């Protein structure tokens, strides 16, 4: 049981990290912005400052305070 | 008269107007910042004298006044130590009972519960144990009482005093002249004869005036109450002569020249004082003494204002063979022309003393009661090592700094230099060659021994019931120094060091020291010290060597001492300079001296270190598993860093947890530093270009531009952080697992 | 209550924790004389556990199978005590922090030393704007609604935007 | 337009991108690139000045 | 080899040209600049990618840029 | 001959110079002084004419700029081929590249902002990046 | 072609060890494969997915043959709380003879890996009781990657 949950567990974690990079690789060279103007895709990458600081204020969140409250109880 | 004082009065003024102007020493940083950048240059270019200002006698100025801010700082440290001792320790305690009372000079406020490190020490007292050791260098000196401590720390904050007052002077008032410091004959001979000299001969009067009848005294059992000031010793000669019976004779044995009258307090007998376990004083006594006559006799040797004299100018030119051209011609003004090549060899020196010195301190334990205080042994050896590592690699940087900098060609012509540089490629090669036979050799036996052992094939392995690796040439070494005594030094009863061989002296139930036996085990690891020494000496040397010009750039000189690339051409050009090959080379001497530290560690704690019964058996700490388990990786695993550590991992609730706290503090920094090590500027850079956004969108905007650190300084800080928690791990888990005893 | 959790006031398992830290402390002291400066310290330090203990016990925490005390964090008014006030105190206190940063940010920064007011503080202006910080969500909302708060579009980005 | 004009930058490549900037000189004589401009904030070369073509600036 | 190209932003100072270290770069005649010069590659063999040039450029973004692609002995630094 | 005084290094030439492209750098030095290789320690230039030879064109051209920024002295380069071919190098059209040249023809010049190269989409398929 | 990497001129023509290196890492890359239109990139990765599937098929194939020729099946499924489930045999000349005496486990006789897959309790549910069941999975798995 161990073995099965550890293997599928990093299987997926590869298989997440492949997804965005093939996605990276999309928007370099698949990415047409001529024909996706004001597309959704397009707005993805309109506002993509906003959704960059608030997954970094997310981070910072989460990671200062449970360190913190880790830290706390040690 | 050559050698002659010139000063300037008044060179500078004094007014706080340049403190509210950060940056004034440097013409790019006077400007004010743009960015966050500059703040940073700003606390890295402030003491980088060379490049504030291209007159030497300035630099110079600087460097005197900046060393006298130095022993500033060191006296008030001093201060601080002694004061700590006197109001806030339990030295007198100590004093009456050695072994039983545990040294503390710290106290914590109970503010958060942290009161609980306030161990239970002994002597009616609480507090923090200390391991520096300071306790045994007191009663070496016969302190005996508070009221000294105390006023040694009221001297010693002046003497800081009158650092800061010299170093202002020095600068501000009277500067001296350039060529008053390029005077090294004169500077050689006043700090040989005179500082290193009476230095050593004003100890030695100490020690024979008021630290030996003191000692003597309380070897013999008086309680520090009942012995009588140290002042008393210098006033009523018999009140010593009843302790030495020579000085009845007074100084009439010294002129008339039978030295021999004076063997009472002046011997030779080596080995360790059986009681307290430390030398025997009266031989430091007469070792302070003969070094006192050699500095003094040495410190005439350089010709200074009258004819006799060397002249070291003369002497460099004069030695030179057919292999090696011009011979030492040049490294004279070399050496009196350029700050960074003396800051080379002196950092060198310092750093290979400081680890000659742990190794002599805990072979043969100089203090009192020092070597049974195994938490005291084991600080210090670890400290000084790491204190040695770092002036090493601190005198390779400085080096490849010269030969960037102050680097002549039109002066280096056929020298020493210029033949170094000219067969550089042989002299790497080789070095490369023989690193890496090194380590094949030296950490393949390690995992042949780690297959074999998984592999049930304990026969097959290097181990002393298998193929054998013994240190023949150390065993010969050890067996010569053991029938030294009454053949070879005749006049010194005892060995050195108990190391070699001999009884075993313990204090107190406790194995103080005894003889170190070196196996296959010794044999292996000493042989992995030198491949990592010769490793890290191959980063550094090629540093050095390679930091003006390479095959892949030419023309490296002209881009500094440190940069962080010559772009992604030719390949690939990152951490080309030679900043970042001390920055490599930091590193590998962290890895050696971590390997040393625990070879050290479990040596004693499995060889030396101990118990012992009235009838005389041994009882080792580990049980003497050091042979047959240190000779595979998984043994060192398991019975060295697993074993260990259940001090450090099970300490909470303890005085000892505030270990427990720094082990996890360390282990965290240590995998911070990753995240500068392995990344690089352009992510970060981006990143902060988003929140920059995020900020701007709220009209927050320092006027001051964020910026990614530089990439030199990502790798300063990677390794900062990355040295910083490895020592403070190895720091927690040695001080947790030797102050559980 | 809440999620199978018994009160700390009638959890033997607490009494059980306050009985072993006061006995190990009471061992501890017991080898020092009565009245010597280690033996009271150690003595303050029992009373201050048994005060926290009793504090405790009448603050009205829960407790769980191990005996200690439980925070509960949904909401729950009878149990803000524990994180819904004194969050409330930091987000005035940071606010306060924040918006008086904002302030000196839009203050020094219509200046040609901008950059050099902010590696030097002008203290008096800086003491003048952290006092006003007493006040920042008003000020904050004000500046929302009045259209002060935010910078319009037209701003620094990128070449996708 | 006009020396010492303020100028919203339009080019898109540019590190002032919508950013306000003052005209410092404008070349008359032909050339594409003729309206130098000075931003308050460096780039991350350190300069804080760039030639644009008129096309490339918002008048105000 | 190497591919370095050169655009019309460029304003004709020569430090490009000045930072190259196996002189790929050149000046030439021009029109379009005050100058009256713009830089050039005409024997980009020689390029090593150092990318010296795109670093001493003071046009808003790099006038002359460099795009690595094939190696070979002259463009990967080698002696050997 | 006419090469400068040098002891000899380990950082000369190899075995790609006989069998690949070697370099020559010529110059006149107007008096006897020490410079340094860009492989080994120092040399001393001869008074007149001074042949020099490297295995790479960057080694050249640093020392180039060394004589010109120490000793401002004007310098030649030179490929030699081991078929025995030479051709000349630094100084084109004897002029140094820095100085307008009036014949030189531009090369790798595009005709709009960096901004306006085609997306990579549009050239896909065919051996040719977006600046190409 | 004129060298390793045919996909690739610039790497044909790199002197250095790089050549090799780049040509094992560009190598599924057709995209970036010289002289590569839409069609034979369809085309390839079509044919590279066959592959690929008779990859996935022989590798359970012989998982399966394995557990059957050298496992402990029958044996556990007659008793499946205490026995250990078998992977496959060890013959490793470089044991010493107390590796093979420990290494000896389940049904014993030679030594042998204690399957950690979970494979045995997955062919019990899904009804297989003999090696014979494992042996015929096995065979047609082999036939299917084909
Ligand atoms: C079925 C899914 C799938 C498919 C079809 C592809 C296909 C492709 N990917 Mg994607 N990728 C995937 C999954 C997939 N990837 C996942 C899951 C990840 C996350 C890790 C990635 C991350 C990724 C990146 C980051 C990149 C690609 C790229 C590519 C392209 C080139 C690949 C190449 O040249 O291989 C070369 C193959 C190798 C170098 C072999 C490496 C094999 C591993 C790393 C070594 C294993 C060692 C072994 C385990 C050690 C034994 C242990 C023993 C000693 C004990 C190609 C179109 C590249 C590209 O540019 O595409 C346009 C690119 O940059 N992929
Ligand atoms: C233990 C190791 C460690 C730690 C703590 C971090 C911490 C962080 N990383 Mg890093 N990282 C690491 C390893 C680590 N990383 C490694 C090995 C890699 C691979 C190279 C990365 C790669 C990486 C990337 C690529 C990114 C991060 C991000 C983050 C942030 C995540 C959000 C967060 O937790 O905010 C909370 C912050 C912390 C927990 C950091 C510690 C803060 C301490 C507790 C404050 C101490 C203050 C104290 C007064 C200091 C006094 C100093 C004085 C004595 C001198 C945070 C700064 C992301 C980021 O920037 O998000 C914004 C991000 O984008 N990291
Ligand atoms: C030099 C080494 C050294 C070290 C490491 C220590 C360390 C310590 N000492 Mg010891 N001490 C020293 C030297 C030292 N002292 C010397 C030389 C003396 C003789 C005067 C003393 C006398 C002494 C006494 C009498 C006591 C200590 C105590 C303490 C402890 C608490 C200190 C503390 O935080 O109080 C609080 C300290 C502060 C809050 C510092 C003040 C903050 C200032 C104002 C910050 C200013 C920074 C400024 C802005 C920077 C710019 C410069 C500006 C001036 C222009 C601590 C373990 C105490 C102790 O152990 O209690 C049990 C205690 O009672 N020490
Ligand atoms: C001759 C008197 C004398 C005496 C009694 C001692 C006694 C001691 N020394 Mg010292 N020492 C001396 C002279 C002396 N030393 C001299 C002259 C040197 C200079 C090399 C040293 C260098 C030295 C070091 C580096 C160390 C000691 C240490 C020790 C202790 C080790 C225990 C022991 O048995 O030592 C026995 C000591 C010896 C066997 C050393 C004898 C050295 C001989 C005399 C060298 C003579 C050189 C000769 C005069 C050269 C002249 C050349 C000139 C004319 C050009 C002990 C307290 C150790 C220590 O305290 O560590 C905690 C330690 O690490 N000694
Ligand atoms: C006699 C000793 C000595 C002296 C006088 C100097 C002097 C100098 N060094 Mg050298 N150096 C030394 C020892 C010394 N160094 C050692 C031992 C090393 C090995 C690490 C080096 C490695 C070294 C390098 C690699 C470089 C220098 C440079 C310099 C120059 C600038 C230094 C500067 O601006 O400081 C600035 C000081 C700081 C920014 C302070 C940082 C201190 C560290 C990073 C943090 C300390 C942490 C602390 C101990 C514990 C923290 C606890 C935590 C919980 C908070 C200056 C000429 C630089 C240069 O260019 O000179 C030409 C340079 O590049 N040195
Ligand atoms: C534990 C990880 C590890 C290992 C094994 C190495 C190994 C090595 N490093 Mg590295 N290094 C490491 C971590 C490591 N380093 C880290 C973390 C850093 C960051 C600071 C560096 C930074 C660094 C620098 C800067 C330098 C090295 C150097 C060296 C070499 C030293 C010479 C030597 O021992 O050759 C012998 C090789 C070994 C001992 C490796 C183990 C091989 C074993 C014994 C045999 C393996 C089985 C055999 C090959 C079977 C073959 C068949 C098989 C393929 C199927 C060697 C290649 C130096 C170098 O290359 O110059 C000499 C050098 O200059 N390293
Ligand atoms: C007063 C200044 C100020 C203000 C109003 C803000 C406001 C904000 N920051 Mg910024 N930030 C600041 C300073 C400031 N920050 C500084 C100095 C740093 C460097 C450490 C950062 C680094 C930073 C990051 C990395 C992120 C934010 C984010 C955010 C947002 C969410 C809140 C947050 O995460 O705080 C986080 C605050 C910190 C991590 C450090 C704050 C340190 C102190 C407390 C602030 C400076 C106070 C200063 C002394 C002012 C003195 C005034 C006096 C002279 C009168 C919010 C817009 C996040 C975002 O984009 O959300 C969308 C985000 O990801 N900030
Ligand atoms: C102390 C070092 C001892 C070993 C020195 C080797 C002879 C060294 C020796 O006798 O050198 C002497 C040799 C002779 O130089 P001259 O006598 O002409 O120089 C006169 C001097 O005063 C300098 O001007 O110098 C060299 O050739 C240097 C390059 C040496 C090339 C050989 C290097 C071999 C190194 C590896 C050997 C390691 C052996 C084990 C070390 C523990
Ligand atoms: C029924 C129900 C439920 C559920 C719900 C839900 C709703 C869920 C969902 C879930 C989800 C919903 C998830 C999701 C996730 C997502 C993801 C995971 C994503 C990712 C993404 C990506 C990866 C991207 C990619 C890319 C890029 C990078 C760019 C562009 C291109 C592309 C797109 C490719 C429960 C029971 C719980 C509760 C109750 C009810
Ligand atoms: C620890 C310390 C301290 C103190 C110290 C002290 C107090 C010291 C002392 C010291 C001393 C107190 C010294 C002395 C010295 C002396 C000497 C060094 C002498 C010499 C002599 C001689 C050399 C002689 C000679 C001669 C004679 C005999 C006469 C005749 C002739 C002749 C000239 C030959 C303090 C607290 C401050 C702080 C910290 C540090
Ligand atoms: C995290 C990170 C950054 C970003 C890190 C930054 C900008 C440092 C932020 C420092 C803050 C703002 C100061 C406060 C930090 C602590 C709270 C305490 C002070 C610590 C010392 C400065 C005294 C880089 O810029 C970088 C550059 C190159 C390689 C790796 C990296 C890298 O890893
Ligand atoms: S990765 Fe960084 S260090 Fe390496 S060449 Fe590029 S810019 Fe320089
Ligand atoms: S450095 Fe830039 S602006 Fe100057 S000449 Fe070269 S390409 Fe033109």
């Amino acid at each position: 049981q161990a073995a099965l949950y550890t293997h599928h567990q990093y299987i997926a974690g590869f298989l997440m990290v492949g997804a965005f990079a093939h996605g990276a690789i999309f928007f370099v060279r698949d990415y047409d912005p001529e024909a996706n103007k004001n597309n959704v895709l397009a707005r993805m990458l309109e506002h993509k400052e906003a959704i960059i600081s608030h997954l970094s204020w997310v981070s910072l969140f989460l990671g200062f305070h449970t360190l913190g409250l880790y830290i706390h109880n040690d | 008269t050559k050698v002659k004082i010139l000063v300037e009065r008044d060179a500078t003024a004094t007014s706080f107007e340049k403190w509210a102007k950060p940056g004034h020493f440097s013409r790019t940083l006077a400007k004010g910042p743009k960015t966050t950048t500059w703040i940073w240059n700003l606390h890295a270019d402030a003491h980088d004298f060379d490049s504030q200002t291209n007159s030497l006698e300035d630099v110079s100025r600087k460097i005197f006044s900046a060393h006298f801010g130095q022993l500033a700082v060191i006296f008030l440290w001093l201060s601080g130590m002694h004061f700590h001792g006197a109001y806030f320790s339990n030295y007198l305690a100590w004093l009456n009972n050695p072994t039983s009372i545990k040294p503390s000079a710290q106290v914590v406020w109970p503010i958060v519960g942290q009161e609980i490190l306030n161990a239970d020490v002994g002597g009616n007292f609480q507090g923090v144990q200390i391991t520096s050791g300071f306790f045994q260098l007191w009663r070496a000196e016969g302190i005996t009482s508070e009221i000294q401590l105390y006023w040694t720390a009221i001297g010693a904050l002046v003497m800081s005093g009158l650092m800061l007052f010299a170093g202002w002077f020095h600068y501000h008032k009277a500067a001296p002249k350039l060529e008053w410091f390029q005077n090294a004959e004169s500077m050689l001979n006043h700090h040989l004869s005179i500082l290193l000299g009476l230095g050593c001969l004003s100890w030695a009067g100490h020690q024979i005036h008021v630290a030996l009848p003191i000692n003597k005294l309380l070897d013999a059992g008086v309680a520090p109450q009942e012995i009588p000031l140290p002042h008393e010793f210098l006033v009523n000669r018999d009140l010593i002569a009843q302790l030495y019976p020579s000085f009845s004779k007074g100084l009439v044995p010294f002129f008339s020249g039978n030295w021999s009258e004076y063997s009472d307090f002046l011997t030779f007998k080596g080995g360790v004082n059986p009681v307290t376990g430390g030398l025997w004083l009266t031989d430091t006594a007469h070792h302070h003494l003969a070094l006192a006559v050699l500095f003094i006799f040495a410190g005439h040797m350089y010709r200074t204002n009258w004819g006799i004299g060397h002249s070291m100018k003369e002497m460099l030119e004069a030695h030179k063979g057919p292999f090696t051209g011009e011979g030492h011609a040049g490294l004279y003004e070399i050496l009196t022309t350029s700050w960074h090549a003396q800051l080379a060899i002196n950092l060198a020196m310092i750093g290979s003393l400081s680890i000659i010195v742990a190794h002599h301190m805990y072979a043969m334990p100089p203090y009192p009661y020092i070597a049974t205080d195994y938490a005291t042994q084991l600080s210090l050896f670890t400290h000084h090592v790491w204190i040695g590592g770092f002036c090493i690699v601190g005198g390779a940087a400085h080096g490849a700094i010269f030969m960037v900098r102050d680097y002549n060609p039109a002066k280096n012509y056929n020298n020493l230099l210029d033949r170094v540089i000219r067969h550089r490629d042989s002299i790497i090669s080789h070095l490369n060659w023989v690193s890496i036979f090194l380590g094949f050799h030296s950490f393949g036996l390690y995992i042949h021994n780690d297959t074999m052992r998984a592999l049930g094939r304990s026969q097959d392995m290097f181990s002393d019931t298998a193929i054998q690796l013994q240190p023949i040439f150390a065993q010969w070494i050890q067996n010569l120094h053991l029938l030294a005594p009454g053949n070879t030094a005749p006049n010194a009863l005892t060995t050195a060091s108990y190391v070699f061989g001999g009884d075993v002296v313990s204090v107190g139930s406790k194995i103080a020291i005894m003889p170190i036996k070196l196996g296959t085990a010794d044999f292996m690891v000493h042989h992995i010290h030198a491949f990592t020494i010769h490793v890290t000496a191959l980063i550094l040397l090629k540093g050095v060597l390679y930091a003006r010009s390479s095959k892949l750039i030419p023309d490296k000189a002209n881009l500094g001492f440190r940069f962080p690339c010559d772009g992604p051409g030719r390949g690939g050009t990152c951490q080309v300079s030679a900043w970042d090959h001390v920055f490599l080379g930091l590193f590998w001497m962290y890895n050696s001296l971590s390997i040393v530290l625990f070879h050290f560690s479990w040596k004693m704690q499995s060889d030396v270190w101990g118990s012992v019964t009235p009838t005389g058996a041994v009882s080792h700490i580990t049980g003497g598993n050091f042979a047959q388990s240190a000779i595979t990786i998984n043994g060192w695993l398991r019975d060295f860093l697993w074993s260990q550590a259940s001090q450090v991992i099970q300490s909470y609730g303890s005085a000892l947890s505030a270990y427990g706290l720094i082990f996890l503090g360390a282990h965290f920094i240590w995998a911070f530093s990753l995240m500068f090590l392995f990344s690089g500027r352009g992510y970060w850079q981006e990143l902060i270009e988003s929140i920059v956004w995020a900020h701007n969108k709220i009209k927050v905007a320092p006027a001051i531009q964020p910026r990614a650190l530089s990439i030199t300084q990502g790798r300063a800080v990677g390794l900062a952080h990355y040295l910083l928690g490895g020592i403070g791990t190895t720091w927690a888990f040695f001080l947790a697992r030797i102050i559980s005893v | 209550d809440v999620a199978g959790l018994i009160p700390c006031n009638e959890s033997p398992v607490f009494t059980k924790r306050l009985n072993a830290s006061v006995v190990k402390l009471e061992n501890r002291v017991k080898k020092y004389e009565a009245g010597s400066p280690p033996a009271l310290a150690l003595e303050q330090q029992i009373e201050r556990t048994k005060q926290r203990f009793d504090r405790y016990s009448k603050s009205g925490l829960l407790c769980g199978k191990d005996g200690l005390p439980h925070l509960i964090t949904d909401g729950r008014w009878s149990h803000s005590i524990e994180f819904v006030i004194p969050g409330l105190m930091f987000l005035y206190i940071t606010g306060w922090i924040g918006w008086v940063g904002r302030k000196y940010i839009r203050t020094v920064g219509g200046d040609t030393n901008a950059t050099e007011k902010e590696i030097i503080i002008d203290v008096p202006l800086a003491l003048k704007i952290m006092s006003t910080g007493f006040i920042w969500p008003i000020s904050a909302w004000q500046e929302y609604i009045s259209g002060t708060l935010l910078a319009d579009v037209s701003e620094i980005t990128v070449s996708p935007r | 337009m006009d020396k010492g004009s303020k100028v919203r930058n339009l080019r898109k490549e540019s590190y002032w991108f919508n950013e306000i900037g003052t005209v410092v000189t404008i070349d008359k004589s032909g050339i594409k690139y003729p309206a130098l401009v000075r931003f308050t904030k460096v780039n991350y070369s350190g300069t804080n000045s760039t030639n644009f073509s008129l096309d490339e600036l918002q008048e105000v | 080899s190497h591919a370095v190209k050169i655009y019309d932003t460029c304003i004709g100072c020569t430090q490009c040209v000045r930072a190259c270290p196996t002189d790929v770069l050149e000046m030439v005649p021009w029109d379009g600049c005050k100058a009256g010069q713009i830089a050039s590659a005409p024997r980009t063999e020689d390029c090593v990618g150092c990318k010296r040039c795109e670093s001493a450029c003071p046009t808003d973004f790099l006038s002359v840029r460099v795009y690595l692609g094939g190696e070979t002995t002259r463009s990967m630094g080698l002696a050997y | 001959p006419y090469s400068p005084i040098f002891g000899g290094s380990t950082g000369g030439w190899l075995r790609a110079a006989e069998v690949e492209e070697k370099y020559a750098i010529t110059w006149t030095s107007p008096k006897e002084q020490i410079f340094e290789m860009p492989t080994g320690g120092a040399a001393v230039m001869l008074i007149g004419e001074n042949l020099l030879y490297l295995a790479r064109k960057e080694q050249c051209l640093a020392l180039g700029t060394q004589l010109k920024s120490f000793k401002i002295s004007d310098y030649k380069i030179y490929r030699i081929f081991p078929s025995g071919e030479v051709q000349f190098l630094h100084p084109k059209d004897g002029v140094f590249p820095e100085k307008v040249n009036p014949g030189r023809l531009p090369v790798g010049n595009r005709s709009f902002s960096i901004g306006k190269n085609p997306n990579p989409v549009s050239v896909k398929f065919s051996g040719q990046g977006t600046y190409e | 072609a004129t060298k390793f990497p045919k996909f690739s001129q610039a790497l044909a023509q790199d002197p250095t060890t790089r050549r090799i290196w780049f040509g094992i890492a560009t190598a599924h890359d057709f995209e970036t494969h010289d002289g590569m239109t839409e069609e034979k990139l369809y085309q390839k990765i079509f044919a590279s997915h066959f592959g690929h599937l008779a990859i996935i098929f022989l590798w359970t194939s012989g998982n399966l043959f394995h557990v059957a020729w050298q496992g402990n099946f029958e044996q556990w499924v007659l008793n499946p709380l205490k026995v250990k489930p078998i992977a496959h045999t060890i013959w490793d000349p470089h044991f010493g003879e107390p590796a093979i005496k420990a290494f000896t486990k389940g049904g014993a006789f030679y030594p042998v890996n204690i399957a950690y897959s979970g494979v045995y309790h997955w062919w019990y549910t899904i009804g297989m009781r003999t090696n014979n069941d494992l042996y015929l999975g096995s065979i047609g798995l082999i036939i299917l990657s084909g």
